């Protein structure tokens, strides 16, 4: 990730809580999804 | 569900909790703890209803089960911060 | 300076002036016993 | 971990304010001494309470335990500073020395303030100086440490611990007759849920209301008590003073006086109030009478004597000495039993302050500007 993306995931996490590990998990989930969409392996 | 006979209800519940101390079944003791804290709210006990909910939820999000965690988070939101405990029950309930 | 003849010579401290002003009023039941006086 | 030591402070107050059963002070002091090594309770009871009916050796043994404890603390002082510790040798010794006699205190604060390095080194130091002060009814410790803190602790601090320091400041503001800045500093209600400084969040509510039924004017009253339902989810546990505050809006003076007697006895039997609680109740009295008369004028105390209970002679001497105390511009009689709405500031006073100050300071600067030449 481009350096400050940890800060953005922190922002995404705190938003879910509004900070458990699950918060940052869902944070990256918003962040990281797309990449998605298998069935092309 | 017979009658409010408070002489034997909370005592018989603490008995097989002590049997679950002596037999160590996880799902059975959690079944007994969940109704006991519901019975504590029936007379609305002040601290020990909250203290029983604290000592069980040290292990419930620690253990593997998910489904009864939604109820005991929700039962604390009645006895409660209550906006905060409800929202944590919201994000748990979706799985 | 004191060049005269005179060279011859908050816990509650804050609330203390009022206390001596409170030193004349029922210092701290007859208030509550007056309920049953009538 | 000052909550149980705050209960020990309440033990000292029970030793101090009620001299009814001095054995009860001896009781709980011996109960706190038989475990936790707390010998300071035992000397404290020896002094003021009973002279330790049976604790000559039963607590001298645990005093020797505290002696070995302090000696091994001061030995690990050198055993650990033998190794490198970032003021953590002295930090451990100050923490463990904050139990027995003032020996622990003098090996506590003489070994932290010299090498208090970061926010925590003074965070805990000032929390526990607040505790060593609150064990008695102190103010030098519990605010001089806040002075050091201002020099030392926060510097940005936490969104959590700094609220705790502020709540300490408010806790003394209600301990002292600083009837506003307590609730101001107790306005957090989102950062004092439960802490080793919060002897009881319900007692937090007690200290809060015992300054908010005065600081909070009717708008601020409803703002913090009513509107601020955050404390309500918890003050649901102490409905007596709560319902008192509820009447404190509708101005129900009968139950005002009932709960007034109640809270009077309560403060009479509550810490850090013994030599000062005198005003609060009569202040509530005069303040409520202010608005009650402010209703309108052609009214009687007897019509309110019902709300006063049988309060004709009661309020007779009461308001006599209260207006004598220079309070609550109004009019009332005995042969007529008047009530009044008066005292507008923009009648003369809003114009009298003008000279009240532009003569005070006028002559201040005058004499100040007199010695500039003579």
């Amino acid at each position: 990730a481009s350096g400050a993306e940890v800060k953005g995931v922190c922002t995404e996490a705190g938003m879910y809580a509004l900070v458990t590990q699950e918060d940052f998990e869902m944070a990256v989930a918003k962040v990281m999804q797309k990449d998605s969409e298998k069935n092309m392996s | 569900d017979m009658e409010a006979a408070t002489g034997q209800e909370v005592e018989l519940c603490l008995e097989c909790i002590e049997w679950a101390k002596s037999e160590k079944r996880t799902f059975l003791r959690q079944a007994l703890e969940a109704r006991l804290v519901s019975l504590y709210f029936d007379t609305k006990r002040y601290q020990e209803a909250l203290h029983l909910g604290s000592q069980l939820l040290r292990e419930l999000k620690k253990m593997d089960d998910k489904a009864l965690l939604v109820e005991v988070q929700l039962l604390e939101s009645k006895t409660y911060k209550a906006r905060a405990a409800l929202t944590s029950a919201r994000t748990t309930a979706n799985a | 300076m004191s060049e005269k003849k005179q060279p011859v010579d908050e816990d509650n401290w804050d609330d203390d002036n009022v206390e001596d002003d409170f030193s004349n009023q029922l210092r701290a039941e007859k208030h509550g016993y007056k309920m049953e006086t009538s | 971990p000052k909550n149980p030591d705050l209960r020990i402070a309440q033990l000292r107050f029970l030793l101090s304010l009620p001299e009814h059963r001095g054995d009860a002070a001896v009781r709980d002091e011996l109960m706190a001494a038989v475990r936790d090594n707390n010998m300071a309770p035992y000397y404290e009871a020896l002094c003021k309470s009973l002279d330790w009916q049976i604790d000559v050796d039963l607590l001298n043994k645990m005093k020797k335990a505290n002696e070995d404890e302090l000696k091994r603390l001061d030995e690990e002082l050198e055993d650990a500073e033998k190794n490198l510790g970032e003021s953590e040798i002295r930090d451990a010794m100050m923490a463990k020395a904050e139990i027995g006699d003032k020996e622990g205190a003098l090996t506590a604060f003489r070994k932290t303030y010299d090498k208090t390095v970061a926010l925590g080194h003074r965070l805990d130091i000032v929390f526990y100086l607040l505790r060593i002060g609150l064990f008695y009814m102190d103010n030098d410790l519990i605010t001089r440490n806040t002075e050091k803190a201002k020099s030392l602790i926060e510097e940005g601090g936490d969104w959590d611990r700094r609220n705790r320091l502020k709540v300490y400041q408010g806790l003394y503001c209600v301990a002292i007759r600083d009837f506003k800045q307590a609730a101001e500093l107790f306005l957090d209600t989102v950062s004092t849920f439960t802490s080793y400084e919060l002897m009881d969040y319900k007692t937090f509510v007690t200290y809060t209301v015992y300054v908010s039924m005065i600081a909070l004017e009717r708008p601020d009253l409803r703002e913090k008590v009513i509107k601020g339902a955050e404390i309500l989810e918890v003050l649901h546990s102490l409905p007596a003073v709560r319902q008192y505050l509820f009447s404190l809006y509708e101005c129900r003076y009968s139950v005002f006086f009932q709960s007034l007697a109640v809270v009077e006895q309560e403060m009479k039997k509550d810490w850090l109030f013994a030599p000062h609680y005198r005003y609060y109740v009569r202040e509530m009295r005069i303040h409520a009478y202010s608005q009650l008369l402010e209703s309108y004028r052609s009214l009687t105390l007897g019509y309110m004597a019902e709300a006063f209970g049988v309060g004709v002679e009661f309020i007779d001497q009461e308001l006599s000495r209260f207006i004598a105390a220079g309070r609550l511009h109004c009019k009332i009689d005995k042969v007529n039993e008047i009530v009044e709405t008066n005292r507008p500031d923009s009648k003369n006073w809003q114009y009298q302050e003008t000279i009240k100050k532009g003569d005070l300071l006028l002559n201040r600067v005058q004499k100040l500007s007199r010695v500039i030449n003579m």
